[PDB]
Order: C-alpha cells, then sequence, then structure tokens
C-alpha cells in the first residue's frame, strides 16, 4: 500500500478508489537573493 | 541429512515497498549455507 524513500518519508501509494500507483513530487521552490545599493543612496532593489 | 541451504531463507520483514537500496534489517532468516535437513517421499 505504501512506498518508503532513503529518508524514510512517503514516495507513492496506490489510490484507495482506482487501484493506480501515484508518485509524489515535491513543489518548485528555490533560494531568493536580493541585491541591493545602501539604503543611504537609493531604495531601488532588484530581486534575483 | 544435510544439505548447503546456500542463500535461502530471505523473506521480506513488513508490508512497504523498497527498491534500489541496501536495507540492514534484524529479523528471523536461515542462515546463509546452513545446514537444512534434506527429507525423501519414496516407498
Ligand atoms: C469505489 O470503490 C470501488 C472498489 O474498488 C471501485 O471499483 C470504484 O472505482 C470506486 N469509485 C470511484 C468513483 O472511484
Ligand atoms: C552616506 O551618504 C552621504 C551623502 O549621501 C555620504 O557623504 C556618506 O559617505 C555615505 N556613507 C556611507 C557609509 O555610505
Ligand atoms: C553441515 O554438516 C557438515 C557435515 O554434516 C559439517 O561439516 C558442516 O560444518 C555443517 N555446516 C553447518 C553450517 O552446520
Amino acid at each position: 500500500q505504501f512506498g518508503r524513500d532513503i529518508a524514510d518519508t512517503t514516495d507513492a501509494v496506490r489510490d484507495p478508489q482506482t487501484l493506480e500507483i501515484l508518485d509524489i513530487t515535491p513543489c518548485s521552490f528555490g533560494g531568493v537573493s536580493v541585491i541591493t545599493p545602501g539604503t543611504n543612496t537609493s531604495n531601488q532593489v532588484a530581486v534575483l | 541429512a544435510y544439505t548447503n541451504s546456500f542463500t535461502r531463507g530471505v523473506y521480506y520483514p513488513d508490508k512497504v515497498f523498497r527498491s534500489s537500496v541496501l536495507h540492514s534489517t534484524q529479523d528471523l532468516f536461515l542462515p546463509f549455507f546452513s545446514n537444512v535437513t534434506w527429507f525423501h517421499a519414496i516407498h
């Protein structure tokens, strides 16, 4: 009924309504870096 | 009489699907290359 990964988290389950196996892929994410001049000059910033 | 069990006697310790991994577990297993009694069903 359940599968597990190396980290012991769930990788896939069998749908209790339709006997198919569904993969769980974590939603896209990533770091955000801010490039800015000092507040003593300007309050305009860029986002990376 | 005894024979060589080779690598028999390994079963899944639980009901979780696992794949592509080397898993170390402690459970009741048949020792490898252990002696198992050989029985006959003739005469
Ligand atoms: C309800 O469960 C039954 C039992 O397997 C299954 O055949 C059927 O697809 C399920 N209904 C729905 C709407 O998934
Ligand atoms: C702050 O700004 C002033 C004038 O805009 C300048 O004279 C001073 O050197 C600046 N200091 C720093 C730490 O940027
Ligand atoms: C199996 O039995 C043979 C002879 O009967 C003996 O030499 C051997 O050590 C035994 N092996 C095991 C794993 O008990």
